[PDB]
RNA sequence: GCCAGAACGCGACGAUACUACCCGCACGUUGUAGACGUAUAAGAAUAGGCUCCGGCCUCGUAUCCUAGCAGGCGAUUCCUCCGCCGGCCUCGAAGUGGCCGUCGGUAAUUCGCGUAUUGCAAUUUAGACACGCGCGGGAUCAAAUCCUUUGCAGACGACUUAG
RNA sequence: GCAUCGGUUCUGGCGGGGGGAUAAAGGCCCAGGGAAUGUGGCUCCUCCGGGAGUGUUAUAGCCCUGGGUGUAAUACCCUCG
């Protein structure tokens, strides 16, 4: 069973410019610029009306027209980043030894990195680097909290795991020792 | 069919095992074959199933004594290409063995195999053979993972003989350029009749 | 694979250096460099610099070629040892300028080493002549009441296997191998003048 | 293989206890005249007590479609042997003629049930004159209104004796 | 919002759309049965244009940039006939650079023996007066 | 004056004897004549001759070239090769060598 | 990193007596897995490209070259095409191509003499790579082994040295 | 080596005859009956391409039953050259 025609559409906000060539995405707007490339799937792009894109799979399988969803989420996401950007938070759980972080600024290039001491009283300085594009921030508005923004979802989300992988505790009773830092909240930049 | 010289065979996009079958049946009629750039053909399915059938080659050895009789494990992309043609040919006797003098593979473009024209095979092209969707490989990845040691050396001499061609395409494009107002102006002046007697023999 | 495509001497060479082209120099002519020296002194040297210009155009890597002088040691050999020294520096064009100046020269080892560094000694190990198991390997000697010799391995293989294998220990020659001996520490670096 | 539709009557053979026995008609597909009544024989043996060595054929005839050049669905009752058990199915074809159907149903059956020519028994096949009586979801998309499709990625045809060609082929015919 | 594309485009499989078979014959689809397989017919005065009603498989055509406009589907042949000559189908196809090809080969095959000595003596006198054209712009540069 | 050149035969290319998997026989020979490619165009040059020319080394008769003559009989399967038919079986040695094929008992 | 180094895998340099070396052409005993127009350089994508910016693409079924005693001797005509040398630039993955100049040849048009007899077919003995020779010009005046000796080496050869 | 014949064999082209529902379809013509993936009209919404409803040939057309043109043509099978 193989499915005729297969069709999505996305908005596109009267702010920005979008241009495709070659199954190669460029997204620009007031925010800055990014690029996503889409050359392993087999997608047929076009300009529905003035303000909407489509896209479109002709004779596909139940498998192929699965990524078609995919696809079209994916490049809203670039959207919204480059007109809102993302914002993520995170939360320090300890019970006994006090967690201590050091955010030094830019290491002579674009990268921020975290350093985080005395975690469950270990002697180890542990060090982390951000992705290119990501600002990591203390904040100032309550206690115990870690600020990651970003213009890329994908460059904001894999750092902040980064951080909550490596704080992990080993030889104990996990659900006794809930020792880490751990993410709580998602969400953009403006509004 | 047609007997040249020789043939020169870009290998760029060709399935590895598909284009060594075409080889083989030429050079046993008499042809002489050139295969150049044979650190791009390609092969169907994702690279680890690859690195899993390599590895499998690798681990058999004489028990006795590794230095006889022992498959010897050539790593590098032409000489990938060359054990496949060598499957192909009764190359334990004198009529096999004169067909592979016939043969000469490289990587990259040789001085002496540039400056030539680069024929295709269509029935071994990846674009024309599998269905859209699938996942394949790249021979040239597959032997970093095994030993070969100038991969880096070839990808910089082939940058500096593209750019070279960069340049001879411009004079190339003035040629024609030039041959085509004449033509417009000559035709035009001189000839009465010459015109439409050739035009209703086909030309 | 590297590959070299010039070189070039100095006008004039010693007759240490000349001993080591040659088998049976006391009968000889000894006429080792000399059509190679009137390249100097004949269009000033033009054949000369052309292809120190080449070496800057197309080379990478730049060696230099040195000597020793063993007359003045107490060792009887007159012929001198050759060998090659890779140049790392700047540049290029900074490598061949260093070491074109260079040309009959002598250089001191104050110059290229110095004092607590680690550094590596290559050479070739002492010989034995040809020597058993026993020591040549190191196994275990058989009992005192063996028939036909107890220096020896009792058991070199199985049955199916069907031939003696590359990984048993057998007869053979002992030292005069090539060996490579690495991190020692240099404690002093003395002035034969003092 | 190319089949073609028959009509085949029999008839018991006649005694002096039962003249005028009773006559029987079937609908038969097969190659050939040779073979259809061979079939004939078969389904009759399990419905009544006749044998061939007790019966006769009557008259063998050709049908042939009325309307071979228009487009009509169809549907087909049908019965098989698994590899245990038998099992009932009813499946749905497009096409213009009685006779494709029953050719398209059997490559169709031998391949997605590996299910043989010895082991299917047809019912009845009716073709559906409305267009609302379409049941299984891959026909009515061939019926949906205002149907049009691009042909995307078709490879040229080249001669097979035409080896090296000269230049990269393209696949936008 | 400015939004630039640059993507392929084909031509949609239609009814009135008439494709090109083989062996060099015209056909306007009235039906489709499958994607591999559609109805078709042309009515054509012209012999060697002419094909007969029946089905035709996709890949033994091509598709032509002609379309015939309204054409009900599953017409009859004498209702594509009125359509087929009021469009003036074999006039817009004559002119086609896919038809102008075809012509230019077929003159090609055949040439008698004393005829193909004749065109190789006119091509040297035309191309006499390319190379003094040639020469003359080269110079001038 | 007078540039062009002076050819008068088709080219072909002696492949193998007439086998089946194991046994070969050397009465019949397959040639693949340039050019032809389906059974029908093959259907031409029945009856042509065709020559196989080698150096010797010895003179005998004011030269040091021989000639085997031959003919062609019949098709071989469907991709235009054909059996041929000589007073000698080929050399054995000339599998890829290069034979000429005539045009003499034309029409 | 480290150990061996294909004894039929490869590169740079030194000195080369004995024609062993280099240049020119002169023939030909002799060799060859097989000339007979052995004519064609962009890269990249294939659910997209090329361009002379007007347009063009299923198709190499294409382009260049192609007449004359195996291709003669003259004329009317025409400034095209081809070749051997020489001088400047350039080329290193296994070093190639360009420009200029001298000289020799030349149906784009149209003509005048010669071809026979090889007898009605019989390869159309014609190409380029090596190698052996014969001339006449240039340059050149070397090494290895045995032997005596050494012990950083050693069953014997071999190896490190000296004469 | 060629021309005219004999035996065996492979492979092309052309002219006829018969059968079936005396093929079935199909083109043109006559008579009757229907429907929608509803042509043209009419209504409404959307100007942003167009969409929704009503309703049986009009400014498109389709399906079913019977007759003429018919001993129509063509496909398949057999057969004389």
């Amino acid at each position: 069973m193989r499915y005729i025609h297969s069709e999505e559409t996305i908005p596109v906000p009267e702010n920005l410019k979008v241009s495709i060539k070659s199954r190669l995405v460029t997204v620009e707007g007031p925010r800055g610029k990014l690029q996503k490339d889409l050359s392993h799937i087999a997608v047929n792009f076009s300009v529905v009306k003035k303000g909407v894109i489509g896209l479109e799979i002709h004779h596909g399988s139940r498998k192929d027209v699965a990524a078609l969803r995919t696809v079209r989420t994916i490049i809203n996401n670039m959207i919204i980043g480059v007109t809102k950007g993302f914002k993520y938070k995170m939360r320090y759980v300890y019970a006994h030894f006090p967690i201590n972080v050091n955010v030094e600024k830019n290491a002579e290039t674009g990268c921020y990195e975290v350093e985080i001491r005395n975690f469950i009283g270990e002697k180890i300085v542990r060090k982390v680097v951000m992705a290119p594009g990501v600002e990591v921030e203390i904040s100032k508005a309550q206690k115990d909290e870690l600020i990651l923004s970003g213009n890329s979802l994908e460059a904001v989300s894999q750092s902040a795991a980064d951080i909550q992988q490596i704080c992990k505790v080993r030889n104990k009773d996990i659900r006794k020792f809930l020792d880490g830092i751990y993410v709580s909240e998602k969400g953009n930049i403006v509004e | 069919s047609s007997f040249e010289s020789v043939v020169v065979i870009d290998g760029k996009g060709h399935l590895l095992g598909r284009l060594a079958s075409i080889v083989a049946k030429q050079l046993l009629s008499g042809q002489k074959i050139v295969v150049v750039r044979c650190e791009a053909l390609n092969i169907s399915g994702e690279f680890f199933r690859a690195k899993l059938k390599y590895h499998a080659y690798l681990r058999k050895m004489t028990r006795y004594n590794p230095t006889r009789g022992g498959p010897f494990h050539f790593r590098a992309p032409s000489r990938i290409f060359y054990k496949a043609v060598r499957g192909m040919i009764p190359h334990k006797t004198a009529r096999g063995a004169a067909a592979l003098e016939r043969l000469k593979v490289f990587e990259g473009v040789p001085p002496p195999y540039d400056k030539k024209k680069k024929m295709v095979v269509p029935q071994a092209l990846r674009v024309l053979r599998l269905q859209p969707g699938r996942k394949y490989c790249t021979v040239g990845r597959l032997s970093h993972e095994v030993g070969w040691k100038y991969q880096d050396v070839v990808a910089r001499l082939e940058e500096r003989r593209k750019a070279k061609g960069a340049a001879y395409y411009e004079r190339k494009k003035l040629a024609a350029r030039q041959l085509s107002e004449a033509k417009k102006a000559a035709a035009a002046k001189v000839d009465p009749k010459v015109s439409e007697a050739l035009a209703a023999y086909g030309y | 694979g590297l590959r070299s495509l010039t070189t070039v001497w100095a006008e004039h060479l010693s007759d240490e250096v000349k001993r080591r082209f040659y088998k049976n120099w006391y009968k000889s002519k000894k006429k080792a460099f000399t059509k190679y020296a009137k390249k100097y002194a004949e269009n000033n040297g033009a054949s000369i610099t052309r292809e120190l210009e080449r070496i800057k155009k197309y080379c990478t890597v730049v060696r230099v070629l040195a000597h020793t002088q063993i007359r003045k040691t107490p060792l009887k050999q007159k012929k001198a040892h050759l060998m090659e020294i890779q140049i790392n520096g700047g540049s290029v064009a900074d490598k061949v300028e260093f070491g074109r100046s260079l040309f009959e020269k002598p250089v001191t080892i104050d110059t290229i080493f110095e004092k607590d560094e680690m550094i590596d000694v290559i050479a070739v190990t002492k010989g034995h002549g040809f020597v058993g198991v026993t020591a040549r390997w190191g196994t275990k000697k058989l009992p005192r009441k063996t028939h036909k010799g107890l220096r020896k391995v009792a058991c070199i293989g199985a049955w199916h296997p069907s031939h003696v294998q590359w990984t048993v220990a057998r007869a053979g020659q002992m030292g005069y191998h090539h060996r490579t001996s690495v991190n020692h520490k240099i404690y002093r670096i003395g002035k034969g003048d003092d | 293989g190319r089949l073609q539709e028959y009509q085949v009557i029999g008839r018991h053979l006649p005694t002096e206890a039962n003249p005028n026995p009773a006559l029987y008609r079937m609908r038969i597909f097969a190659p050939n005249e040779v073979v259809a009544k061979s079939r004939f024989w078969y389904f009759l043996r399990g419905l009544k007590k006749v044998k061939k060595a007790t019966g006769e054929i009557v008259s063998v005839n050709v049908i042939s479609e009325k309307h071979p050049l228009k487009v009509k669905n169809f549907g087909i009752w049908l019965r098989y042997d698994s590899r245990s058990g038998t099992h009932n199915m009813y499946k749905e074809y497009r096409e213009t003629s009685r006779v494709a159907a029953v050719e398209a149903m059997y490559a169709d059956m031998a391949a997605r049930h590996r299910a043989r020519f010895r082991s299917i028994h047809i019912l009845k096949v009716v073709e559906l004159e409305k267009t609302e009586d379409v049941k299984r979801p891959y026909i009515k998309q061939l019926v949906a209104k205002n149907l049009s499709f691009p042909l995307p990625h078709r490879v040229p045809k080249i001669s097979t004796k035409k080896i090296f060609s000269a230049k990269r082929p393209s696949t936008f015919s | 919002a400015e939004i630039n594309v640059e993507a392929t485009s084909w031509r949609r499989v239609e009814v009135g759309r008439v494709l090109k078979l083989e062996n060099g014959s015209l056909a306007a689809i009235v039906e489709i049965i499958d994607h591999k397989r559609v109805l078709a017919d042309g009515p054509s005065s012209d012999p060697k244009l002419a094909t007969p009603r029946g089905i035709v498989p996709l890949s033994r055509a091509l598709l032509t940039p002609i379309v015939i406009p309204k054409l009900p589907r599953g017409a009859r042949t004498g209702a594509v006939k009125k359509a087929w000559e009021a469009y003036g189908v074999d006039a817009k196809w004559k002119e086609t650079n896919w038809a102008k090809k075809q012509l230019q080969q077929e003159r090609r095959q055949s040439l008698t023996d004393f005829d193909r000595f004749k065109v190789m003596r006119l091509k040297k006198q035309r191309r006499f007066e390319e190379r003094k054209a040639l020469a003359k712009i080269k110079a001038a540069a | 004056p007078s540039e062009a050149g002076h050819r008068l035969y088709v080219k072909g290319r002696h492949l193998s004897y007439q086998r089946g998997r194991r046994n070969t026989h050397p009465k019949t020979s397959l040639i693949k004549i340039e050019g032809v490619d389906d059974t029908a165009a093959a259907n031409f040059y029945l009856g042509k001759r065709v020559a196989y020319v080698y150096r010797a080394q010895k003179e005998v008769r004011g030269t040091k070239i021989r000639v085997i003559w031959g003919k062609i009989t019949r098709p071989h399967g469907n991709s235009g090769v054909v059996r041929a038919k000589f007073t000698h079986p080929l050399p054995a040695r000339s599998f890829g060598a290069s034979v000429r094929i005539m045009l003499y008992p034309s029409s």
